């Protein structure tokens, strides 16, 4: 009830990011929700020597809710919510049988912000056809979706549940941004009843509070098929699979395989798979099981994720630091725009729960398209960061 | 006046101090003039006589029977913090709902009339020079926002929208729109209604300092705004003149494009391809160029367009919108947007690449996207569309290829010509037809290509190429197995570029080898695609890379 | 009139037919007009009644008190042979010679006062038709030039021509210009003698067809022509207002950098680069830039110049050209021409970029190059040149480099910022300085890069790059090897692409990689830099590309 | 004295070429010849329902001359100077000790042109600053510059010439363009007297008439510098000489100085240049004198010229027709412009002794440079193709 400074650094201005452009219903949503704030001393309405801004949007059940959009600030705010009040990341938290992912952006809106850094969390609420000059706030308390937020809050956050843990000391409990991630080696029963145990502790505070399995998190393996019987073509497309592995995986051998395709063969010719090469390629499907080799984390690298399209409803995706020198692989399996975003939000969420941090998306898809639609099924209270690309239809091919 | 409306805080940036820029002695007639206009200003508060001690200064000057104060802000501008953007965007016509009346007020003296911030008013200090600056010159400081300085546009408009906030509050179905000294003010009452409720409008803007003219004064409908004309029940662009002219320089085709453009808001089928290619090239703004006979052809079709007028209507929210698209030719896309069949709201066209090479189906999605973010911002909803594509076409299409997309609720009209996909590379290799394994080798100095194949069928071949890249070698490549092969063909690539380009079913190109190769994928009646790794001592793959390795 | 000159002889195209287009049934009102119209051109000559023989027809069209006949010859058009360009360019009044005076004469009715061929006639036939189509239309045929057909403007202006030779030959002195409809008569005869010579132009073109005004008609200078204001002994562009606004619209800025283009003909020192920088991307018309703080700098700047009104002189053959320019920033240089020390002829700016990577050297005799065709074409001959280079920096590029070129007389004047080359590559390899071999390898694949180097004491470094060609890791690699060296540096690539581009001494590069080569080299003391052939087994090279090609 | 049909093929259509600025003394030099040419009966004014031009400059002593640019009327005409009514180019020519080059183009002036051709032959004398529209003529009598001229004149040349041939029957004589090559082996004096017989045989016919010594033309070879003592970079570069030499020359050999060069040594560091490197090299230099193995002119190709500027005043350059493969080789040595435009008229006179016709050059200089300069220097009747091209610094290095 009385508020931390907060800095940007010397050489860094505040965000100056432009309003994208929303629908009726959701502009009407948030001047709703914004009248509300603003009457409950939240939020103040601002003039035009705030030259600062960042997007917002709407989400939703039947309840719509905002969503601000401070990826800018953020970064240029990052030494302040990392180096200068970091929360750490626990390492079980990844090794539980059940975590459930808890809502407690709430509690934000009781703590003051510093009055010297409100200005930089100023906002727009758009009109239809630029009909009327677009309502400017910023926030008087701790905002939603900033990293400052629960970087200052932890501090209560630790009161809080300074019982729950004393009185439950295998279960773990991390704060990322507006979620609280909530694991035990419970029975499902006794984990759901836990979870309702901290929701109570957590309402004596205010928070009225809105299951994942991490231990059942195994890496989607580079499949190699078993078949009938090969055509040239088949170990062709073996070949090229177990090439490009070769660059991720210490031990990955073609050379066999490499000698059945002799000279100028054609495509559709079957060839007898040599037991040299049927040992090779059992070998190297052992490899492909187990962890890449070599490659660690890295907590002062960034993230990066890489999704491709595979049709049907199937996504497979790939989280690394350097190129290709994968942490981890999945797949996940109604409209493509509509599953590209729930796969976004499932790597997310498992890259908060492994590393306590979000990566940078490599999407396959217009930027266009995916900014008119990505909030029509947006869930998360976070946004992640993503820029567009066009995915190499050989690097699709390779991971099914 | 001065508006009472409380100021708005203002400061310089961080680091830097108000400026302090000397006067250039001026001329006597210029003196004379200052100090008059001065006087008259100091007389009804807009600046004050200032100390000594104020050490800040900005250069003034005075331009011509009529005398204008103009002063040099450009020192306090850059010493003054950013401010918020006035809008994000203005208004489009096709947006707006009818009202019953509309009437345009237009506040006198906009900035003078409001008060500048108590503590910035010493940096707007400036000094009127006596003859030959023998003596001390008279000094001044605004105490409203200045002509010229950054912050009035901004500070003006928040202000207006401050005093306006009320009135908006206890009329919800009046519409105001602001738009710089101007105000349209738009009701669904009876006229005489109408008439009370603008006096009431401009008795409350008086009572916050800002004056208005009266009724005998104000403008009458239609109203030319900002390159269109606001008629009652119709909305068009103003009257566009495409003149007749034996030479035409670069200046005049820049001007009839921006005017081609702006007219493609209401006109539709309007183009504008064949005007803009003849810019190309570095040619002076007063040199003639030649009309191409296709610029000629899209000219004289761009007048019978504009030979009758055009009008568009305003928008009702209780329908919906619908988009149709129509393709015009390559790379060329036109659409209308409407409520009630063929009463557009507005118009539009697409023309843009977006990459090297491209299908009409990405293309078609492409300007679907375009015109669904546009009636988003004009209409707060995307339309639904109808577009001359068949469901199949587009579902195969898309399921398919691996970027993903989404478009809204659509439906096929059959308004030829219709997009469709000219080729489908096979998922399969074909049995009963030959392997082409291809490679392109380029020598990195002197730019010497090699470009060939050899096939199951002990079909050998390698060309020589010159002054190409590795790129265009490999490409090279596969339009030789293309040009050499019967109807059905598989082809084994060791370029992930080439294949890149060829899977994507481009049907057209920036690049002339990748237009050859569409022209031959589209006669072949089979073609399935692979790729290998290079230098893996692959069958074929090596024998090719053989042949191609010479030089 | 139609005038008695002899008609040009006119053909369709070689395999094509006259046009048989349908007429589609019209209004009583404009069946009504029409036949008004073609009876009052049949009773002066210029069409004619036909019979139901002639097999041709072109659609006819009547458009509004006042109506006006429209005749749509687009299939006549598509027809009928190309004709001669009407002109290579128009005049610019810097190169224009001062008379005494000047006359505009306007030729009434062109096109219809000059015969059309006898034998092309038949096909520029059209229907009045009857009520509802139910009887024989009205049948006619042009005899005179028609409105809208493709030989018109050709036809007319040589026609003109060929009627004006005689007056031109026997009155020498006499400047006639000839623009469309109108003919601009310059004479440095006294008033009254002019106004007679004047007279009797008239009346040869009256002998030959062309009705023109009486004195009391013609028209006094200041001439407003082709964006020109024309005054006895100056000229200027006509009045550029740039308009004050809160919003810029993609349309407004293509508005004002045109405005300001036009404008730089006269006003020196005028600039559009960062106002230009705006408009790239793919923005509606309609849609709000936001303006950056360079570009809100670039136009207020503009708007200083554009304070003061700007006039240029008119041309004096017994005076040389001078021409000056001036390097303001980067990319943009700035040219005045004169006769007489600061009596601009006219003015303008070059901003242009030749390739990707370019010095100030190379600029500069460009934009010479550039201003030299200029004043061929308008005074036909080369100016003096005033340069901010000097004669050394000139001669130590040009002698060095491997291209040619060559500009005339020129002088240094110095008027700061100076041209000159900001560092300069070494002639021979250095002693007691360290050499680094370089190398880059990219896989074509996966795009994953490594840049190192290794040298002759022993230091070995390899880096590893994302998302690179092979260009750019061979790039990368000379830059690592420019930032751990010291103020000296032997380079060894295998790379001629690198090589070419660091052996132009750039000073400037869209590519960021290549400045940051840039900043290095300038700090360098010394730089040599060497290439030798790939994968031939040459030591040092051969030991790099092993730690290189790894991936 | 009646004129010979001439065609351009179904499907190309005439030359439409813009005229290129010309200055003012050009120009009037322009009206002056052509008002001449007017009266008589050469030219004819045209009207504007010729659509066809081609451009023309004046030339140079003090008399001007004009050159008409036909390059484009040629290729679309090419059947008929070629294969219809082709000129046969005598080998010989290139073996004689002097060749005398004679203008013969004022024998063009006295054949009628083809009435239906003579549209295409259209040209525009432009006017300063545009303030006339520009004078339009067209040809009444075959055209100097146009390759149709000598075509059809050829038949008369050859009467003109039998008396000549008859009584000198080891003198060769050949037509290119608007020029006789005349070569002999006569010792200089004869030569000349027998020129001078030559010109009065033609001064009968109307012809008032405006030394190469072809023998004594020798490839420019490739140099290998000798030199006291080689450092490592001096090897390089030789070994980059001979490395690209090797692409053009069979033979060449680089193993044994390839040795030489170790591993990671300093540029400047002096190397002992071992016996079999000396050999190696010593059998290069003899190689490289020789004109190159496998390579041969191949009429029905273009050739083309590559001109490296050498500083100093130096030029190289390289006739070739399939890149590098060298069908010869040379150098030529005031200002860069100048000296360039004397570098491709000799080397174009050059290639029409040795194959009977023209290369298309590449020019290391910018276009608006050579297109506002050429012309003041240029004396030749002809013009030959170009493009601009930049040159690879490396290849100005291999060849001196
Ligand atoms: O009679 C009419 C005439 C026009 C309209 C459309 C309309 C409706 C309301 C307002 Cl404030 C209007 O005024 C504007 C003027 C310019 C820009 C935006 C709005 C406007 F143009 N409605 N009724
Ligand atoms: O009094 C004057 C006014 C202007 C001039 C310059 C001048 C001289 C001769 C002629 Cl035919 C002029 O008329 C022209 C008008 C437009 C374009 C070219 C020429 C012209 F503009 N000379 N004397």
């Amino acid at each position: 009830i009385e508020t931390v400074p907060v800095k940007l650094k010397p050489g860094m201005d505040g965000p100056k990011v432009k309003q994208w452009p929303l629908t009726e219903e959701k502009i009407k949503a948030l001047v709703e929700i914004c009248t509300e704030m603003e009457k409950e001393g939240k939020i103040s309405k601002i003039g035009p020597e705030n030259p600062y801004n960042t997007p917002v949007f709407a989400i939703k059940s039947t309840k719509w809710r905002k969503l601000v959009d401070f990826r800018e600030l953020n970064k240029r705010t990052q030494d302040f919510w990392e180096v200068q009040l970091g929360i750490p990341h626990p390492a079980g938290l990844k090794k539980k049988k059940s975590v459930t992912v808890l809502d407690v952006g709430d509690a934000y809106f009781s703590v003051p912000l510093d009055e010297d850094f409100r200005k930089y969390t100023a906002f727009t609420i758009p009109s239809i056809n630029n009909e009327t000059p677009g309502i400017r706030y910023q926030y008087n308390v701790l905002p939603q979706g900033w990293k400052g937020s629960p970087a200052i809050f932890q501090s209560s956050m630790t009161k809080i549940l300074e019982p729950f843990r004393k009185q439950n000391p295998d279960i773990v409990i991390y704060q990322y941004m507006d979620d609280l991630y909530v694991g035990s080696d419970l029975e499902i029963g006794q984990h759901r009843t836990k979870i309702e145990e901290l929701r109570q502790h957590l309402l004596r505070w205010g928070l009225t509070t809105p299951e994942l399995h991490p231990d059942k998190w195994t890496v989607q393996p580079i499949v190699l098929p078993e078949k009938d019987s090969w055509t040239v073509n088949d170990i062709q497309k073996l070949v090229g699979k177990l090439n490009w592995a070769s660059q991720i995986y210490p031990g990955i051998k073609v050379r066999q395989l490499c000698k059945l395709l002799r000279g100028t063969k054609a495509l559709t010719e079957v060839i007898p798979l040599t037991e040299e090469a049927e040992l090779e390629l059992a070998e190297n499907r052992e490899i492909l099981k187990e962890p890449v080799h070599g490659v660690y984390y890295d907590p002062s690298k960034d993230l990066i994720a890489e999704i491709q399209k595979q049709g049907q409803g199937q996504w497979t995706y790939q989280i690394y630091q350097e190129p290709f020198k994968n942490l981890k692989t999945g797949k996940y399996a109604t409209n493509d725009v509509k599953q590209l975003t729930e796969a976004v939000q499932k790597i997310t969420t498992e890259s908060i729960v492994i590393w306590g941090k979000t990566p940078k998306f490599k999407l396959p898809i217009q930027k266009e398209t995916w900014e008119t639609w990505w909030t029509e099924y947006w869930q998360a209270t976070w946004i992640p960061e993503w820029e567009f690309v066009n995915t190499p239809p050989l690097v699709k091919l390779w991971y099914q | 006046p001065i508006s009472p409306i409380e100021t708005v805080p203002v400061k310089l940036k961080p680091g830097m101090d108000g400026p302090k820029v000397k006067q250039w002695p001026l001329t006597e007639e210029k003196i004379k003039a200052l100090v008059e206009i001065c006087t008259e200003m100091e007389k009804e508060g807009k600046i004050s006589k200032i100390g000594p001690e104020n050490p800040y200064n900005t250069p003034v000057f005075a331009i011509k029977t009529k005398w204008r104060k103009l002063v040099d802000f450009r020192e306090l501008n850059k010493r003054t913090q950013d401010f918020w953007e006035v809008q994000l965007g203005i208004p489009h016509p096709a947006g707006l709902k009818k009202k019953k009346s509309v009437t345009v007020l237009d506040v006198g003296d906009a900035y003078f009339s409001v008060p500048l911030d108590e503590d910035f008013r010493k940096y707007t200090a400036f000094t009127i020079p006596s003859i030959n600056n023998e003596t001390p010159g008279i000094r001044y400081q605004y105490n409203v926002l200045p002509q010229g300085w950054k912050g009035s546009p901004a500070i003006f408009q928040s202000s207006m929208t401050k005093i306006l906030e009320p009135f908006r509050k206890q009329n919800p179905d009046i519409v105001i729109y602001q738009y710089m000294d101007d105000l349209y003010v738009g009701s669904d009452l009876e006229i005489g209604q109408h008439r009370t409720k603008i006096e009431e409008l401009r008795q409350h803007l008086l009572r916050w300092g800002l004056t208005t003219p009266d009724k005998k004064h104000q403008k009458e409908p239609p109203f030319l705004w900002m390159g269109y004309e606001l008629h009652p029940d119709k909305w068009t662009v103003q009257p566009i003149v495409l003149p007749e002219k034996d030479s035409w320089t670069v200046n005049d085709i820049q001007k009839l494009v921006g005017k081609l453009n702006w007219a493609s808001q209401i006109y539709p089928g309007i183009k504008v391809r064949q005007l803009c290619k003849l810019l190309r090239g570095t040619k002076a703004l007063t040199e003639v160029i030649p009309l191409t006979e296709e610029a000629e052809l899209e000219l004289a079709e761009n007048r019978e367009i504009l030979k009758e007028p055009v009008h568009g209507v305003y928008y009702d929210p209780s329908k919906d919108l619908i988009a149709e698209i129509q393709k015009q030719g390559q790379g060329q896309w036109t659409y209308q947007i409407y409520q009630e069949p063929f009463k557009n709201l507005k118009t539009g066209k697409y023309a843009r690449m977006r990459g090297a090479h491209t299908n009409d189906v990405k293309q078609l999605t492409e300007a679907v996207q375009k015109i669904t973010t546009e009636s988003i911002v004009i209409w707060g909803k995307t339309p639904k569309f109808k577009l001359p594509i068949q469901k199949e076409t587009w579902e195969t299409w898309w399921t398919e290829y691996w970027q993903a997309t989404w478009i809204p609720e659509w439906e096929f009209v059959n308004t030829p010509p219709l997009v469709k996909l000219w080729y489908q590379l096979e998922k399969e290799p074909i049995v009963g037809a030959e392997t082409f394994y291809v490679d392109g080798a380029a020598n990195r100095e002197t730019k010497l290509g090699k470009a060939g194949y050899v096939t199951n069928r002990g079909r050998q071949k390698v060309v020589t190429l010159t002054d190409t890249t590795n790129q265009k070698t490999e490409l090279q490549a596969i339009y030789l197995a293309l040009q050499d092969s019967g109807l059905e063909v598989n082809i084994v690539t060791d370029s992930q570029y080439a294949l890149g380009i060829i899977q994507a079913q481009p049907d057209q190109s920036e690049s002339e080898l990748v237009n050859q190769i569409i022209e031959q994928l589209i006669k072949k009646e089979k073609v399935y695609l692979a790729w290998v790794p290079a230098h893996k001592g692959i069958g074929g793959n090596e024998q090719v890379d053989k042949l191609v390795s010479a030089g």
